[PDB]
């Protein structure tokens, strides 16, 4: 949109190339972590978690 | 029993049942029906001329690399080709300077036209070739009648005696004026539309290079076997709905109607009509079938979706699925689409593209249980809306930077303005701003670098910094 070339320009940002879509806890709700399971397909190298 | 039904499958039963088949010596009359009709067009057509002046015209454009071999002759009933070719010019040629010898020298013509197997295509234009040259020649003709016979009230059997055979000189034109009628002398301002026509058809028979009445008879001779070929094709096309519906039985559960299917397989069962040979000495519905089904299947792959899918990937889909299916049988439980890769012949991610397919979209009006009597429609929310906070943001921002572009001076308001898209339809790039400006361009830059410097420094756009949110 207008003038936000113009607001890079002062500020020297870089606009991110990825977009936030991770997982939070809902609002209004607290608790305690008390198991993690991960499920991966066949052809992908799992992390250290898995 | 002509109502009391409301499914169009009954009715259209009932239509196909009133009529009974066919059997070997009924196809073998209709084959031979057939076969005289399409060889008294062929006769029909091959004795005018211009067809052989359209079979030059299309060799020369085919010999001056416009066009290929192929669409020019379907076989014959290349050097052999050629040959017959210049043999059919030199005839033609002979017979066009043999003006007692034409008639003969026409027919011979016209046989060894015959003897060439040519493309439906032409076939079909010379026909339409034919059509426009008689509708010329039918319209003029009415025009005539309808100067005198409709204008002039002349007699009607004195018209058909003095009209029949000459259609050319003023046998229709004087005697209509010149019969001391009271009426008959009143119309020497058509006289020269009558003229005028004269003249439209001395035209056209010079074009035409033969008479009228022939062309007549041509003309009501290839109409009468078109309408024998369409009689028995019709009569071939009753007689096998009923192997049409039968073949396309199996197919009713495949995403298409019943009535679809049959309509397909009528027009399949058409197509196969006009296609069949009886000198083979095979029955007519092994030809059909395959014909019939080929036309059910494109259909169904074409049609049968909410999007479409190429027949080739419905091929690939289908034999993905039957081979599935058999390993399935064959070991036990549902294979791994990687095992899949070892079987057929695939790079591995084909097949997971296929399966990665969508199927056919849901329902929106399903329903979810009782949920208040709530469809899946009341659970989807448009993406493509902006949020009031949002919008809010950017005419605070708006305001903000209008705020801090007036304490700037006023040239540097309207150069910052001109060169980034502000308050204005469209930006301006720099060259055509320097242009206006009546500046340089490494001027302009240097005036630009100088804003953004005063701007980068402190104490000011303290609400600028602030408008970031990370
Ligand atoms: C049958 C069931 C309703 C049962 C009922 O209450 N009656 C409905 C309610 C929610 C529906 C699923 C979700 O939409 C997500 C997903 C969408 C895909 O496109 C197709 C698969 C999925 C799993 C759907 C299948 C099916 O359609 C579900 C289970
Ligand atoms: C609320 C309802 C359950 C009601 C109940 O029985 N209790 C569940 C059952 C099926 C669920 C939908 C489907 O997954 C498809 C789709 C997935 C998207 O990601 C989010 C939207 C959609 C429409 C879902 C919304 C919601 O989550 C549904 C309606």
């Amino acid at each position: 949109t207008p003038e936000e070339k113009l607001l890079r320009a002062i500020f020297g940002e870089k606009a991110s190339d990825v977009k936030d879509s991770s997982l939070r806890v809902p609002n209004g709700v607290s608790g305690t972590v008390i198991d993690v399971q991960v499920f991966t397909r066949d052809g992908v190298e799992k992390d250290k978690r898995a | 029993e002509i109502g009391r039904t409301t499914d169009p499958v009954r009715m259209y039963m009932r239509e196909m049942g009133t009529v009974e088949l066919l059997t070997r010596e009924g196809e073998i009359d209709i084959a031979k029906r057939i076969e005289d009709g399409i060889n008294q067009v062929q006769c029909s057509v091959a004795e005018y001329p211009e067809a052989i002046t359209y079979l030059l015209e299309q060799y020369d454009r085919v010999e001056a690399e416009e066009a290929r071999l192929s669409d020019l002759i379907t076989g014959f009933v290349p050097e052999l080709a050629r040959e017959k070719f210049a043999e059919l010019r030199a005839q033609y040629v002979v017979t066009r300077d043999t003006i007692a010898t034409a008639q003969e020298e026409i027919l011979k013509l016209s046989e060894v036209f015959k003897q060439f197997r040519l493309v439906p295509k032409q076939f079909d234009y010379l026909v339409n070739s034919m059509r426009v040259m008689m509708d010329r020649v039918r319209t003029q003709e009415r025009l005539i009648m309808k100067l005198c016979v409709e204008q002039c009230k002349m007699p009607k059997k004195n018209f058909i005696t003095l009209f029949t055979g000459n259609e050319t000189s003023d046998t229709w034109f004087n005697a209509a004026i010149a019969m001391n009628k009271p009426w008959s002398e009143k119309l020497h301002d058509v006289s020269e539309e009558v003229h005028r026509a004269l003249q439209k058809l001395q035209q056209i028979e010079e074009e035409t290079g033969l008479t009228i009445e022939q062309v007549k008879d041509i003309n009501r001779r290839m109409s009468i076997g078109e309408a024998k070929a369409r009689r028995a094709k019709k009569e071939m096309v009753e007689a096998n709905l009923r192997l049409v519906i039968s073949i396309a039985k199996k197919y009713t559960n495949r995403g298409l109607q019943f009535l679809d299917l049959i309509q397909e397989g009528n027009i399949g069962l058409m197509k196969a009509v006009d296609k069949f040979e009886y000198r083979r000495g095979y029955k007519f519905s092994t030809y059909a079938t395959w014909w019939i089904r080929q036309a059910i299947t494109r259909s169904i792959a074409d049609q049968a979706r909410t999007i479409r899918i190429p027949v080739h990937m419905i091929e690939t889909i289908n034999k993905l699925n039957r081979i599935s299916r058999q390993m399935l049988q064959e070991m036990g439980r549902e294979p791994t689409p990687e095992e899949l890769a070892e079987r057929m012949l695939m790079p591995e991610d084909k097949i997971r593209k296929v399966l990665k397919i969508a199927k056919e979209p849901i329902s929106m009006e399903t329903p979810i249980g009782d949920d208040e009597d709530s469809h899946l429609g009341d659970f989807i929310e448009d993406t493509t809306l902006e949020l009031p906070l949002d919008s809010a943001t950017t005419e605070s921002l708006r305001a903000a930077t209008h705020d801090v572009l007036a304490g700037l001076t006023a040239r540097e308001a309207k150069v910052l303005r001109m060169r980034f898209g502000i308050d204005m339809n469209t930006d301006y790039t720099l060259e055509e701003v320097g242009k206006q400006f009546d500046v340089t361009r490494e001027r302009i830059r240097q005036i630009e670098a100088k804003a953004l410097r005063k701007l980068r420094h402190p104490s000011r756009s303290e609400v600028l910094r602030s408008f970031l949110d990370d």
